[PDB]
């Protein structure tokens, strides 16, 4: 208000293209939610795993949540995983898990109360948007009560990741439907129990289930909009369709006020004078065209480049290799 | 003869000029120009839509009085 514009004093520094690394992620000690999305398959999964490995060195404990329907995370680490997080081989801090596409909340984490729960879940089925958000909320409540220093999401290349990023909004809007479903199931539960089973205790259950999870949901909502605590990382390849979907994703992230400032372009081919390949030269021509378009348009991002690894490279070693190329830019193959 | 009308007319005219320019851009060859222009269009459209919804709320306040 009273301060000088501060641009009078020393003119303006010149635009420096940001460093093609993810070190800005590491130095952000405040980050507790890191999403890794975009349209990618094995590359996106391996990138998220390499990010976790590098994060574990400077952090206290790191988690890996994979909502990708394909179980490529278990493949890459050379170790299988499941909903219960297990320690990764050779690392004390790393922990990882694999959530189902249905989020594994089909069974929530007497028999009359079980029937009432089954009635609730079945009625919620008729609203897949709200039910999906509730399953997101149960998962986030478990991971928050787990109390880890930072979590990395290997998200799905579909729009369900966008739903996950707006799950508190979906829950807040779906409160009316939830109360309606509760208001239609509770009297049947109470009537059935009293009239035929004497006990009325089952009616009191599920009352305080929504009285303490909601503050957690509101805190997560306030936490996602914070750039210091939440950031999105986009994975793509240097082709037109990938660039188009990337721009669409960034635009929808801006709409949701979810921050993103790191892009990963993988499967990049670099022609080598040794072992020539003409189709690699043509693919490089196309990649060069759209990577120039990216470096022009995305000057406000850290554009980390990753080369197409030879097909033989697999498992923890390609993870180890990527774990370095995300902090040191790859060197050209010109001997 | 009100500012909220003049503002909408100017915003709609500028959005239309931007859309006319975007029809010239090739999305594949000059993607950065296409994207930056589409971002400006979407921002100005969201601003116009918020202004229109505010005036619609004023109309509902008068037409269907509280």
């Amino acid at each position: 208000g009273w301060g000088v514009e501060a641009e009078e004093f020393e003119d303006a520094p010149d635009v420096e293209p940001l460093e093609p690394t993810l070190s800005n992620i590491i130095e952000q000690r405040s980050l507790k939610w890191i999403f890794v999305g975009g349209k990618g398959g094995v590359g996106k999964t391996t990138c998220s795993c390499s990010l976790a490995v590098q994060l574990s060195k400077g952090r206290e404990s790191v988690l890996i949540i994979s909502t990708d329907p394909a179980h490529n995370i278990s493949d890459a680490f050379d170790q299988k995983f499941s909903k219960v997080p297990t320690k990764v081989k050779g690392y004390d801090n790393l922990f990882a898990m694999e959530i189902d596409p249905s989020l594994g909340v089909a069974e929530l984490p007497d028999n009359m109360l079980s029937m009432g729960k089954k009635m609730m879940q079945e009625a919620m089925s008729a609203f897949p948007g709200i039910d999906e958000a509730m399953s997101y909320a149960e998962v986030m409540r478990l991971v928050k009560g787990m109390n880890f220093s930072v979590v990395v999401f290997d998200t799905a290349p579909t729009g369900h990741t966008l739903r996950l990023l707006n799950f508190p909004t979906i829950v807040e809007r779906g409160l009316g439907r939830l109360m309606q479903i509760k208001n239609q199931i509770s009297p049947f539960i109470s009537q059935m129990c009293n009239m035929l089973g004497l006990g009325d205790m089952n009616a009191d259950q599920l009352a305080s289930k929504l009285e303490e999870t909601l503050p957690v949901i509101r805190s997560v909502s306030e936490q996602f909009k914070d750039p210091e605590q939440t950031t999105f990382i986009c994975v793509c390849i240097a082709e037109f369709l990938s660039l188009y979907e990337t721009e669409r994703l960034i635009q929808e992230l801006a709409k949701c006020k979810i921050d993103t400032h790191n892009i990963i372009v993988n499967q990049l081919v670099f022609p080598d004078p040794e072992k020539p390949c003409k189709m690699c030269e043509a693919r490089h021509k196309i990649q060069a065209k759209y990577l120039d378009q990216m470096e022009d348009l995305y000057e406000d991002f850290h554009i980390v480049k990753l080369p197409l690894l030879p097909h033989e490279v697999r498992g923890a070693d390609k993870v180890n290799t990527f774990s370095a190329l995300l902090l040191e830019p790859y060197k050209p193959p010109s001997a | 003869l009100q500012k909220d009308a003049e503002q909408e007319s100017q915003m709609r005219a500028e959005i239309q000029d931007m859309k006319q320019e975007l029809s010239t851009v090739n999305m594949m060859d000059e993607f950065a120009r296409y994207a930056r222009l589409e971002r400006k269009i979407n921002k100005m459209t969201d601003k116009l839509k918020t202004h229109v919804k505010a005036r619609t709320a004023q109309l509902e306040h008068h037409h269907h009085h509280h």
